[PDB]
């Protein structure tokens, strides 16, 4: 499969990494998102792993049918998120007039 | 080091630049290089929608390209069509 | 003090939370919420397409929910479609 | 006219303002976008109007068929950035309960 595909396929792994463990096997409760973030994006949101109550108000505004579960459908709005403000930590300031990435999300 | 998620989301990013870097603007796929885009790094069943409709239903601003923005709707949808797939 | 186009932009976000705040999450406007958007908040050949086509077309993720960003593809769609009606 | 057609009104008089002043009429160039820049969003994009080179960049990123130009439906990009990136500066670091928006961009 193509390079696009084994990134979604990452997605799709780690998430079913922790949904499957407590609850419904197919998403996420409060306690398997946590270790999500804290462990498989302790870089991207490393300033929100900091605060908890930071990291369930993200989940909070990512449930949107307020179930307190995240779906894979909802839960891939962060990672739309996260790849977003990692291209426009890139282009932080950038002045050209050519196309350089700088260091991304989580200085990496 | 970055965790396996965080660079898969990095490399979203370099999947994208390898068809907006082609020619013109540095962030935008044009109607031609989407076509290039879904037939290197989409499967079948997203293919099998067509390059010119999937373009008409990206190009939300109708400027006449793709931009990361637009990108991520397919992105979006490519993820939550290939979790289904994964459940058949 | 911020100008008049600046507020037009943070009025555009307050015109979300006018239907998002209703009931469910804060962040999500539901299929009978963006009915009520719809008819309120755009013109005629806005509502025209319909209320189920639309929500089918802004619900990305099809979550059963449009949320802010979401909702931005309606602001940008209506915005080319005001300008090009107009003159 | 609702609140919403009358913030989109005010986006296309704030474009038509400036795009009429030198060449295509229904076009921004780098000029006409620098002083819109400048005056009309001299609070949300205050910091990238301390640097001429910055302003440059954001246009070229916004012309998407790149001929210099920045036609209505290329500028309507950077409206939805700074409606965007504002409702993100009322929920910088939002903890909860509820739902609450702190001060926007420029404030
Ligand atoms: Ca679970
Ligand atoms: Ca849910
Ligand atoms: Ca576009
Ligand atoms: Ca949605
Ligand atoms: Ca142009
Ligand atoms: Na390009
Ligand atoms: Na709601
Ligand atoms: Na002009
Ligand atoms: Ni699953
Ligand atoms: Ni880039
Ligand atoms: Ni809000």
């Amino acid at each position: 499969m193509s390079q696009l595909e084994r990134n979604i396929e990452t997605i799709i792994n780690t998430f079913h990494q922790y949904s499957v463990k407590l609850g419904h096997p197919d998403t996420l409760n409060q306690g398997e998102f946590k270790e999500l973030v804290r462990k498989d994006l302790q870089n991207f949101l490393k300033k929100e792993n900091k605060n908890e109550k930071v990291i369930e108000h993200i989940m909070e505004d990512l449930d949107t049918n307020a179930d307190k579960q995240l779906s894979f459908e909802e839960f891939i709005m962060l990672m739309a998120r996260l790849t977003w403000a990692s291209h426009e930590k890139m282009h932080e300031g950038d002045e050209g007039p050519g196309h350089h990435h700088k260091p991304g999300l989580g200085e990496g | 080091m970055l965790t396996e998620l965080e660079k898969a989301l990095n490399s979203i990013i370099d999947v994208y630049h390898k068809y907006s870097l082609i020619k013109g603007n540095f962030h935008a796929v044009y109607r031609d290089d989407l076509k290039k885009l879904l037939e290197t790094e989409s499967p079948q069943y997203i293919r099998k929608k067509g390059a010119d409709v999937w373009f008409k239903e990206l190009d939300i601003n109708t400027d006449g390209a793709v931009n990361f923005q637009e990108f991520l709707i397919l992105v979006i949808k490519m993820g939550v069509a290939a979790h289904k797939k994964s459940h058949e």
